[PDB]
């Protein structure tokens, strides 16, 4: 399966100048798009190979999108703070994420659109696309404006139509990257701590998308609250890194085994020192 | 590909 | 409020001599100001760059900061990071072996 998701931030900063807004646009785990409204030229901008392609009034029509949607969250954020009766003197956020997801059919499995304020729900599409659900009194004046304004049809068609379309686009586009998982390099690395223990660390390496999983077991048997594991985090280049560490006694490093499963191994591995 | 411009909250 | 996670390390396998990049991977934090500085033996690192602002499922969000960086034997790399969750910076080593 595959993903399109959309990721706007807005934040404000009293004393300092106007809210700030981020705009970033994934594929699965690849980002191919940014605007931040804080850059010295703002404009959407290209973030992977597969979307420079695309022309000048593509880019131009993005750009205007965000542009025009960072002066909407300005006001948006008053319009939240008048709603609570907030100070102007206190800094808020702002964030909304949507995006479609594809099953293996390459078909629509499921839409999304959902919106925090102060890191806090505060209003989500309903899953038939239809309808909204407000966590709180403030969100049902957003709600009533969007019903009026019939909005739910035009995340309808969105999230049916183009979302769905665009992605598929993408990932043709992008194939060679996208549809296309790097397996992890993966090695065992041994550091005593005393003459009679010492740390097993398993690596995963390079490995695309982030989705892994990495376990130590002893004479099979899983290790899960002796075992040390990191969170997945970027190399930056694109891929992803992990490792997941046990301490064992001298001379019982056989006992242990590393076990990685990812979507670009052809079959689960077991690794050992 | 965004979402258009979206009413204000 | 969420205090952020923070793991620094290198892009590729340290090799002193060889250019590589120094990460500082901040993440599951709300609000989003944060404050993040790569040191070098102590002090701050002046070219630093940042990924685009994004957030997790629950709302927190993530930021990688990176710099283009020449390991060596002896220079102490280091990750800074300040947060209003926190009662002070915190500071995080960089160890080529994690």
């Amino acid at each position: 399966s595959h993903s399109m998701r959309y990721f706007y931030t807005a934040v404000s900063r009293p004393g300092r100048g106007e809210p700030r807004f981020i705009a970033v646009g994934y594929v699965d785990d690849t980002q191919f798009v940014r605007f931040d409204s804080d850059a010295a030229s703002p404009r959407g901008e290209p973030r992977a190979p597969w979307v420079e392609q695309e022309g000048p009034e593509y880019w131009d029509r993005e750009t205007q999108k965000y542009k025009r949607q960072a002066q909407a969250d300005r006001v948006s954020l008053r319009n939240l703070r008048g709603y609570y009766n907030q100070s102007e003197a206190g800094s808020h956020t702002l964030q909304r994420m949507y995006g479609c997801d594809l099953g293996p059919d390459g078909r629509l499995l499921r839409g999304y659109d959902q919106s925090a304020y102060d890191g806090k729900d505060y209003i989500a599409l309903n899953e038939d696309l239809r309808s909204w659900t407000a966590a709180d009194t403030a969100a049902q004046i957003t709600q009533r404006k969007w019903e009026a304004a019939r909005e739910a049809e035009q995340w309808r068609a969105y999230l049916e139509g183009t979302c769905v379309e665009w992605l598929r686009r993408y990932l043709e586009n992008g194939k060679e990257t996208l549809q296309r998982a790097e397996h992890p390099k993966t090695h065992v690395t041994h550091h005593p701590v005393s003459d009679h223990e010492a740390t097993l660390r398993c690596w995963a390496l390079g490995f695309y998308p982030a989705e892994i999983t990495l376990t130590w077991q002893r004479d099979g048997e899983d290790q899960t609250q002796d075992t040390e594991l990191v969170e997945t985090r970027p190399a930056g280049d694109g891929t992803f890194q992990k490792w997941a560490a046990v301490v064992v006694p001298s001379g019982e490093e056989q006992r242990y085994t590393c076990h990685v499963q990812h979507e670009g191994l052809p079959e689960p591995l077991t690794l050992r020192w | 590909m965004a979402r258009e411009l979206h009413p204000e909250y | 409020q969420r205090t952020p996670k923070i793991q620094v390390y290198s892009r590729h396998p340290a090799e002193n001599g060889k250019s590589n990049f120094l990460n500082c991977y901040v993440s599951g934090f709300h609000p989003s100001d944060i404050e993040v500085d790569l040191l070098k033996n102590g002090e701050r690192i002046e070219k630093v760059e940042h990924s685009d602002l994004s957030f997790s499922g629950d709302w927190s969000f993530y930021l990688l900061y990176y710099t283009e960086f020449t390991p060596t034997e002896k220079d102490e790399y280091a990750c800074r990071v300040n947060h209003v969750t926190l009662s002070q910076p915190k500071i995080v080593k960089w160890d080529r072996d994690m």
